[PDB]
């Protein structure tokens, strides 16, 4: 059967980047041409592989990680990047093998009074390891003084809201990101490109 | 976790929340300003009082990081803007009283009324009616009753409040560890910085007085030329060696001499360059005007206007019953959102204003990369300075031929250039001694060097000595004539108009030499010189992140104010004015009075 890429890309709503969604793909046939040869994507960058060679390949799993960030932050969904997203929300490894896909979603994620449904982590004691996910809401203790779950002078809540409006500048507009990663393990390779 | 470590982290929570709150305030202001309804003025006030409450909390939280433990000057300059709190240092009594004094002076001013003595039932407010007399009348006695009545009926009400206002402001300033309210205002030019870029609040007084003494020659000659020309209009009332009577100067105060142009125009038979009819013949619309402005900024290598600027600006009066504010404004709404609101008309004036207002937008677009707190002009005089130099290029016949609003065979009459420089002087040069002397009086009042027993007495001594302008009726200390000007009644600093004007021509001369401009300065069009645009972007991108001395040197190559670029702008007029006055007294004796 055909791979459920429509469900991830054309999903009605996306996850907050701090709680980025992960969909496992398995036992299907994926036509990646419907993606690369499409003109809906402002970013389509692949790292471990060539995109036009992806139709001749077979993997054991394919992972599609999706979330929303501002345009100026798409830059950080790349190997060896740093900043508030890469450090504390979504980390891609140096040895990344897969593709990063992004489009401007203003039409669907900015709303008149402002859309505040997409959140991000601003503070963390240390940087995320690659593909790690942190969804805790513990009070960030910036100083020596303990917080005891109480916000104050050097005690900060770690999650903050994006606010998307239709009239923001391009750099601050919402962007949907799908990160496809590939892996070939000692096991049956069930996700294959379309066979002749 | 050092103090700098924590303060950095404190400022990261501040920027994300301040950006959000300021953005909603800026959006609600826009809904109100482009659609005056009671619904929208509600959302505005609710949105601006959310911001102020947030700001006041974050202000006292930022005092928790003592400045002397902050090495990184960038972190310090941000923390500095948050530890300024203002009148919140007064008691509940003393601050409630100050605010009520401020509101009383403001409304006394806006409801101020004087009636015609020849017709007691003919009464006028200031902004529609009294100004109309003050900007148009050639009748000595009609100007006189409007001038004198404005300070008798209005200015006499402000006197006891202004005395109280001085006292409470001087307390507020001492409780924030300044010498007085004036020294408080001068702190806007204060600058901590690397070695050689610091600037004290007392340096400003010295740099203002030095620059002004270099202006005294040009102003004296302009003064004597205007004086000799007014005699033809008022033969009974002008003395050729004395001061100009204060009510004959072209507005309610003599703040500008612009409206003296008709009387003092050197070559009356040469009309001004006005390309309005050209624009109307070529079927230009408001859209076309801003596209030409955009084209101009591209030509020097500066950014386009965003796709959102065109979608969201208000570039014409809506005229569909929607009630708007027509004063032209450039809006930095935050989050990459930039807009211009004005009711543009197909006129060379509004064409020029569009270039000016778009210069405000370019500045905003350049320092948007900076932290929220350092997104502003280097000091209070930069923004309008940057704005003014755009009109200078866009108005030159060089530029007006390029965009096709003048024929390619346009003769540049030497008589027109002197007409033009003189019109420019009446506004730009005439206001400078007025602006310095007004602020000098306030500075001395706040320091206590003028006891209130001598307020009005010293006001007219300095008016006669510095400005060469004399009161037409004697004024005792029942009067409070300085408060009869909007800015004094409404608690605004005034020195910005002096320093901005200096900065204005320093900028222009530096970009014109970078553009390899040839002739006299006033004929310079920096268009098509990306070389010059980059010199300007070097200063624009800084915001107020660096001391204004360094920001200034980044464009003009010196760390301080310099009035010599201003004087070469008016150099063809200076030499022309010396020659007109050669047969007459130049200067003024401060002993004659019209009342004598
Ligand atoms: C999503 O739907 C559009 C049409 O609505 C289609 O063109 C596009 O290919 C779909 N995306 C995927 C990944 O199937
Ligand atoms: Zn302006």
């Amino acid at each position: 059967n055909l791979c459920p890429f429509g469900e991830v890309f054309n999903a009605t709503t996306f996850a907050s980047v701090y709680a980025w969604n992960r969909k496992r793909i398995s036992n299907c046939v994926a036509d990646y041409s419907v993606l690369y040869n499409s003109t809906s994507f402002s970013t389509f960058k692949c790292y471990g592989v060539s995109p036009t060679k992806l139709n001749d390949l077979c993997f054991t799993n394919v992972y599609a990680d999706s979330f929303v960030i501002t345009g100026d932050e798409v830059r950080q969904i790349a190997p060896g990047q740093t900043g508030k997203i890469a450090d504390y929300n979504y980390k891609l490894p140096d040895d990344f093998t897969g593709c990063v896909i992004a489009w401007n979603s203003k039409h669907i994620d900015a709303k008149e009074g402002g859309n505040f449904n997409y959140l991000y982590r601003l503070f963390r004691k240390a940087n995320l390891k690659p593909f790690e996910r942190d969804i805790s809401t513990e009070i960030y203790q910036a100083g020596s003084k303990p917080c005891n779950g109480q916000t104050g002078l050097n005690c900060y809540y770690p999650l903050y809201r994006y606010g998307f409006y239709p009239t923001d500048g391009v750099g601050h507009q919402p962007y949907r990101v799908v990160v496809l990663s590939f892996e070939l393990l000692n096991a049956p390779a069930t996700v294959c490109g379309p066979k002749k | 976790s050092t103090t700098e470590d924590l303060a950095k982290t404190f400022l990261e929570k501040f920027n994300s929340e301040a950006e959000e709150l300021s953005h909603q305030s800026s959006l609600a202001s826009w809904s109100y300003n482009t659609n005056i309804t009671d619904e929208n003025v509600q959302k505005m006030n609710e949105a601006g009082a959310r911001w102020s409450a947030f700001y006041e909390e974050q202000c006292k939280l930022a005092k928790t990081y003592p400045l002397e433990e902050i090495q990184n000057l960038t972190v310090k300059r941000q923390l500095q803007a948050l530890q300024q709190s203002g009148s919140s240092v007064l008691s509940a009594d003393k601050s409630k009283r100050l605010n009520e004094i401020l509101n009383t002076m403001s409304t006394i001013y806006s409801t101020g009324k004087v009636c015609n003595p020849s017709n007691p039932q003919e009464c006028l407010l200031l902004e529609p009616g009294l100004d109309a007399i003050m900007e148009n009348s050639k009748d000595y006695n009609q100007r006189l009753w409007a001038w004198e009545g404005w300070r008798s009926e209005v200015g006499k009400q402000l006197r006891p409040l202004y005395e109280e206002y001085v006292v409470l402001k001087n307390e507020m300033a001492r409780a924030n560890n300044y010498e007085d309210y004036g020294d408080y205002w001068r702190g806007d030019y204060e600058a901590e910085g690397p070695s050689g870029y610091d600037y004290s609040r007392d340096q400003l007084i010295e740099d203002v007085e030095r620059t002004f003494a270099e202006i005294k020659p040009l102003y004296e000659h302009l003064h004597a030329y205007v004086r000799a020309k007014l005699m033809d209009t008022y033969p009974s009332h002008i003395n050729p060696t004395g001061c100009l009577p204060a009510h004959l100067l072209g507005d309610m105060w003599g703040r500008f001499w612009t409206n003296l142009y008709s009387l003092t125009v050197p070559f009356g038979q040469k009309p001004n360059i006005d390309v309005t009819d050209a624009m109307v013949d070529q079927s230009w619309d408001a859209k076309r005007i801003f596209e030409e402005a955009e084209k101009f900024f591209v030509s020097v290598g500066l950014p386009n206007m965003t796709q959102g600027f065109w979608e969201n600006s208000m570039l014409t009066e809506p005229g569909d019953g929607r009630k708007v504010v027509c004063h032209p404004t450039a809006w930095d709404l935050g989050k990459g959102d930039f807009r211009i609101k004005m009711c543009t008309k197909v006129t060379m004036d509004d064409f020029l204003t569009a270039h000016h207002e778009m210069g405000h937008i370019q500045y905003d677009m350049a320092y948007a990369v900076q932290p929220y707190l350092l997104r502003n002009g280097a000091n209070e005089g930069f923004h309008e300075a940057v704005g003014e130099i755009m009109s200078l290029s866009a108005a030159t016949p060089n530029h007006l031929k390029a965009i096709g609003l003048l024929p390619p065979d346009f003769y540049e009459d030497s008589e027109t250039e002197i007409n033009f420089l003189l019109k420019q002087a009446l506004t730009i040069v005439g206001t400078l001694p007025f602006t310095y002397m007004l602020e000098k009086w306030r500075w001395m009042v706040f320091k206590g060097e003028i006891p209130k027993e001598e307020w009005m007495k010293k006001w007219w001594e300095m008016k006669r000595e510095i400005v060469g302008v004399v009161e037409p009726v004697p004024h005792d200390e029942t009067y409070c004539d300085p408060a009869a000007l909007f800015h004094v009644a409404n608690d605004y600093s005034f020195i910005r108009y002096y320093t901005r004007t200096i900065y204005q021509f320093q900028f222009q001369e530096a970009l014109c030499q970078t553009a390899k401009h040839e002739g006299p300065l006033h004929k310079c069009d920096i268009s098509n010189s990306t070389e010059a645009g980059q010199k300007l972007l070097q200063m624009l991108s800084l915001g107020k992140s660096e001391p204004w001395t360094l920001a200034l040197e980044r464009i003009v190559g010196v760390k301080n104010m310099d009035v010599r670029p201003l004087l070469n702008y008016f150099e063809p007029l200076f030499t022309w004015l010396k020659d007109q006055n050669k047969n007459s007294f130049v200067g003024w004796s401060t002993n004659w009075s019209p009342y004598a």
